[PDB]
């Protein structure tokens, strides 16, 4: 298992995609014209997994950038990074999708589908051990959620047998207040649990939440949300870029994360918490843990954890880790199942982000995150029973009985995680 | 039948053809197949300028569709601030109840329009009114987790 | 001299195994590049030490050996390692994707692309033997390789080799060390398959030999490096009597006859005295009173058990060093005026003794001091049965909610496969009950 073809979709997935190209090139010593000019043979061991290595010793993100608006690829190549990405991987429609899922799934998306997938294509025949993608892409607009889940089916049919993983970032109307968003949400999440393998999920209302009342910055952006979210790609993309103890990979990450083929949401947390232009083992493992440093407007003490991963970079004893994580899962040993023995798993990295000595990085599938589908649903709930807006997608094609079926298979997600929080062992 | 044209008209934004429509005797109050009026319809696309003028024009502020939504409830829904205030100043019932027992308040609370919960908690909006599952808006900022709502409903 | 394949599968039977003839090859004298110099016959013979490695008409002593995994990293390490020169190229066989930690893709998916190359490269080493008795398998039981590959090829071994006998060293998984939460699953269901393939198997707790490195060695952390060293030390012991001149336990099928009454409680226990650190290079030399009454201590033992609460049905030691026969007679005695050894009332209630007179190597780098004189015992205790529930609890408490399970059935398996493997160890608790 090793090279992985990342895909991102709409505006807030190329966003976030171009951050993250940002942020990891400068982990592994690449500059913005592709040349390493790193200090460590640890930043090139793994390179392989997101970059294809060109003539002239140049490291080529393995990246593929869409979008219906044709904006977006101006401002991608206006990035300090935007004359990396290869030329022919920028697939651009000629207008956009107005927020409007079925505009993405079924009519505008669905002309520029096959566009997509040739270039897919060639990057996967470019692999000698293809892992599988990532996608990024938020699920409130139309291009990211729309044809960004019309791209997982069609890649999913294609390569069955690689593994599919998502960035997907969830509406919140403190950031975004478009009534629209909680339809194309919904419909979005009914596509993700039966076609992805596993999605973190960073929610814009936990990113607002933390921006305005930890760090304390009043009228938060895109890029101080970013900032968060750049932060949480790299803590999680860790062990797939740096040697460790363990060979890790997308498909272990799965197995083990993973015990009902539905749960595939996953809750990031991040700590330290800082800002743009702004600790011991003890603190790093209590914050990692802390509800004010999840990704996922959840609190993680009303539910329960069935699986976690938590990665620590920087300098530390090894065994003051594993005593630390001991005595989180011991002291509180009634926020996780009991019917899944060792479901904590730890590793450690030698080398930090940018300009920290330590950090931490959870991957919990808890239980809570029902909360998070909850406030989605009740928002769907609100708008569909009035039918407000609904022509917007009728009239695209859809049929009135997929706004239901989404419904259901989200009320239906929301009563499974239940049911596993009320488990017992005996 | 100018009753299905203005209806239309309302909907779309059509300005010039709503004051034409109505010059030439078009029902004001008419309804489409959901008893939804222009008024609700005008209310629920923004269109603040067709909704005083319809009010000018005996529109009745507290009509209600065949699932007892008034146009206020879906001002508060979709979050149009303006209407809702305009609404309010030419009599709306701020506390009508639809067939789900939603109160306008309640409907600005779900979807996170601030600023219109706390111009309806300003015009009299009950908080202790509750849906058909027994929920005020304030129980909904409770299971939701949204404390900047209700911090706004415990002013 | 009749010839043993030793056949490494997945990352831990390949670390385990370079630990392994790293050790052999400084027991006989043979340097990483295949010469021996005390090797009188050049291009042959047939010294007990032949059993374990061939020779080539240029003097190599090669190993007898097969490393399999189903990724290529861990191999790789072997290739380009001080003992690169030591092994047959084609005899280290690497796959491009791994099991992913699961039973079924080691077993039914990705296994089978490489299965057949496997056998045929086994094939090419057993033409070359005169006499072969049989092999010895390395795996661990909580790898997707490690679990499923091991099964399909005990399975096929059994079907071309059918009067040949098999051991296994299986690593049985800790916390302190796991890679996965499937490891109860793949657990269970490697040893359900390969229970009737098998004539005898060490199981080697990570739990115990981790809790040695800490105790006795003082090792704040023990990483895999010095967990293999203690591990190939007691491999090295067991396995000194096919190698070298003795009189107990000389060839596979004798390790049946002394250690196994009966086919399915094939399950020795391994217990190893003296483990002391190499920091205490002028400790006190322990007598063969002292180590044999180590023997009977829990601590010293490979898997995490208590023998007091079991019953014994054979007993053997093996003692590496200077050690005098009337003093093993005497601490013997000794040891048999103890409350906590009962025999069950159908075997003779008695002591195989077998002693090789030269002390045991340490390798260079290693966390063990020399000693003068070392004891390994082999006994089939009921208390191993301890080990096996709880395994059994674990997977019970998954497989009650069906966790996991999909992963598995996605690769071709049954579900129904997880519930037989399930009644297999239940039968073989009862099994143990029904001794004693
Ligand atoms: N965190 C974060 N969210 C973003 C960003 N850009 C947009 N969003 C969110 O994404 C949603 C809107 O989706 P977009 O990505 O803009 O839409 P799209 O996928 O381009 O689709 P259409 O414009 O409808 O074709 C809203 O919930 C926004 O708050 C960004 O840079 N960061
Ligand atoms: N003693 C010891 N145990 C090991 C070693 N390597 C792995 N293990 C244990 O073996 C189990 C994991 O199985 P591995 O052997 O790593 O897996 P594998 O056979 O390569 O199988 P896949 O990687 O899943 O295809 C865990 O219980 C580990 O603690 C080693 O060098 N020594
Ligand atoms: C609960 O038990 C488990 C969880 C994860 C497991 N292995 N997969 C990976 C683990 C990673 O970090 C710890 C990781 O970083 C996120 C990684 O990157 C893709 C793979 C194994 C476990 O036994
Ligand atoms: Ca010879
Ligand atoms: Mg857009
Ligand atoms: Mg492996």
């Amino acid at each position: 298992m090793r090279e992985i073809v990342h895909i991102q979709a709409g505006q807030c997935g190329n966003q976030i995609g171009a951050k993250f190209w940002e942020v990891i090139s400068d982990e592994h010593g690449i500059d913005p014209t592709g040349s390493y000019h790193g200090d460590s043979d640890l930043q090139l061991e793994r390179i392989n997994v997101y970059y294809n290595e060109a003539t002239g010793n140049k490291y080529v993100p393995r990246a593929i950038l869409v979008d219906l608006e044709p904006g977006t690829m101006d401002s991608v190549r206006s990035g300090p990074f935007g004359q990396i990405f290869r030329p022919d991987n920028f697939v651009f429609g000629q207008s956009g999708a107005g927020n409007n899922w079925a505009k993405g799934h079924y009519t505008e998306g669905a002309e520029l589908v096959d566009s997509v997938l040739d270039v897919v294509r060639k990057e996967s025949e470019s692999c000698d051990c293809l892992q599988g993608f990532q996608l990024t892409h938020s699920l409130g607009g139309g291009t990211g959620s729309g044809m960004g889940t019309l791209l997982i089916s069609k890649i999913r049919e294609e390569y069955p047998d690689r593994i599919m993983n998502t960035f997907s970032v969830m509406p919140s109307p403190k950031v975004s207040d478009t009534v629209v968003e909680p339809y194309n949400a919904t419909l979005s999440v009914h596509q993700l649990v039966e076609n992805t393998d596993e999605t973190y999920c960073i929610d814009n209302e936990a990113l607002y939440d933390i921006c305005f009342r930890t760090l304390k910055l009043t009228t938060p952006t895109y890029g101080d949300l970013n900032h968060l979210v750049s932060a949480t790609m790299s803590g999680v993309t860790t062990c797939l870029r740096f040697p460790g103890q363990l060979n890790a990979d997308l498909r272990k990450l799965a197995v083990n994360m993973v015990p009902f083929p539905r749960l595939h949401f996953f809750m990031p947390g991040f700590a330290p918490l800082t800002s743009r232009g702004s600790l011991t083992v003890p603190e790093l493992t209590q914050q990692m843990f802390d509800s004010k440093n999840m990704m996922a407007a959840c609190d993680p003490r009303h539910g329960r954890y069935l699986t976690v991963a938590a990665i620590f970079r920087g300098r530390m004893s090894m065994k003051e880790v594993d005593e630390q994580m001991l005595n989180v899962q011991n002291k509180n040993s009634s926020y996780f199942v009991e019917w899944i023995p060792n479901n904590v798993k730890t590793a450690v990295c030698d080398i930090p982000p940018r300009g920290l000595k330590m950090s931490a990085t959870f991957i919990g599938n808890s239980t809570a995150i029902q909360e998070l589908f909850k406030r989605i649903s009740e928002q769907f709930t609100a708008m569909f029973r009035r039918k407000a807006f609904l022509h917007w997608y009728t009239g695209e094609g859809m049929d009135e009985m997929e706004f239901t079926e989404a419904e259901s298979n989200m009320n239906d997600l929301v009563s499974e995680y239940q049911q596993y929080q009320d488990a017992t062992a005996d | 039948d100018l009753g299905k044209k203005l209806l239309e008209a309302a909907r779309a934004g059509q300005d010039d053809e709503v004051r034409i429509l109505m010059a030439n005797g078009a029902d004001v109050n008419a309804t489409d197949a959901s008893g939804l009026t222009p008024l609700h319809l005008a209310a629920t696309y923004g269109h603040l300028e067709i909704v005083e003028v319809l009010l000018k024009h005996g529109a009745d502020v507290n009509a209600i569709d065949i699932m007892g939504s008034t146009p206020l409830h879906l001002a508060a829904l979709i979050g149009h601030l303006e209407i809702v205030e305009v609404l309010l100043k030419h009599g709306a019932d701020v506390n009508a109840v639809d067939t789900w027992g939603d109160t306008p308040l309640h409907l600005a609370a779900i979807m996170g329009h601030l600023e219109i919960v706390e111009v309806l908690l300003k015009h009299g909006a009950d908080v202790n009114a509750q849906d058909k599952f027994g929920k005020t808006a304030f129980d909904i900022s409770i299971d939701n987790g949204n404390e900047d709502l209700a911090e706004i409903l415990q002013k | 001299m009749r010839e043993c394949i030793s056949i490494h599968v997945g990352q831990a039977g390949v670390q385990i195994g370079n630990a392994c003839w790293e050790l052999y090859c400084l027991e006989h004298g043979i340097q990483p590049d295949g010469q021996m110099p005390s090797d009188k016959t050049i291009g042959g013979g047939d010294d007990s030490f032949n059993t374990f490695f061939s020779e080539t008409g240029a003097g190599k002593h090669v190993p007898r050996a097969v490393f399999v995994d189903l990724e290529p990293t861990v191999i790789d390490e072997v290739r380009t390692g001080t003992y690169r020169q030591l092994f047959h190229p084609e005899q280290l066989i690497t796959g491009k994707e791994d099991a992913a930690n699961n039973y079924a893709r080691g077993h039914y998916t990705i296994g089978k692309e490489i299965i057949d190359l496997v056998l045929d490269r086994i094939r090419k080493l057993a033409d070359q033997c005169t006499g072969l008795q049989g092999f010895l398998v390395f795996h661990s039981f909580g790898g997707g390789t490690g679990s499923g590959f091991t099964s399909l090829l005990m399975e096929r071994l059994s079907v071309d080799y059918g009067k040949k006998s098999k051991l296994e060293f299986s690593i049985y998984p800790a916390p302190q060390v796991s890679t996965a939460v499937v490891e109860p699953y793949n657990s269970i269901l490697t040893t359900h398959t390969t229970l009737e393939h098998s004539d005898c198997a060490f199981m080697v707790d990570n739990e115990a030999i981790y809790d040695i490195c800490r105790r006795n060695l003082d090792i704040e952390r023990p990483t895999y490096t010095n967990l293999n060293r203690l591990i190939s030390q007691i491999v090295s012991s067991i396995t000194a009597s096919l190698r070298f001149d003795g009189a107990l336990n000389v060839d596979l099928t004798e390790f049946q006859t002394n250690l196994v009454p009966y086919p399915r409680i094939h399950f020795p226990l391994a217990t190893y005295a003296p483990v002391i650190s190499a920091e205490k290079a002028y400790h006190e030399q322990l007598s063969v009173a002292e180590i044999t009454n180590a023997c009977f201590e829990p601590a010293n033992q490979m898997v995490k058990c208590d023998p007091r609460h079991g019953k014994y049905m054979a007993c053997c030691l093996l003692y590496r060093g200077d050690v005098v026969p009337k003093d093993v007679n005497a601490a013997i005695a000794t040891i048999k005026t103890k409350r906590s050894i009962q025999f069950v009332d159908w075997c003779p209630t008695g002591f195989k003794v077998g002693i090789n007179y030269q002390p045991p190597t340490v390798v260079p780098g290693g966390d063990l001091a020399k000693v003068q004189r070392a004891v390994c015992m082999l006994s089939n205790t009921t208390a191993i049965a301890e080990a096996w529930a709880r395994l059994d609890h674990k997977f019970d408490l998954m497989y009650a909610k069906r966790a996991f399970v999909h992963w598995y059935v996605g690769e071709g398996m049954e579900e129904g496969e997880f519930s037989e493997a399930r009644e297999d160890m239940a039968a073989l608790e009862k099994d143990y009950e029904e001794v004693g």
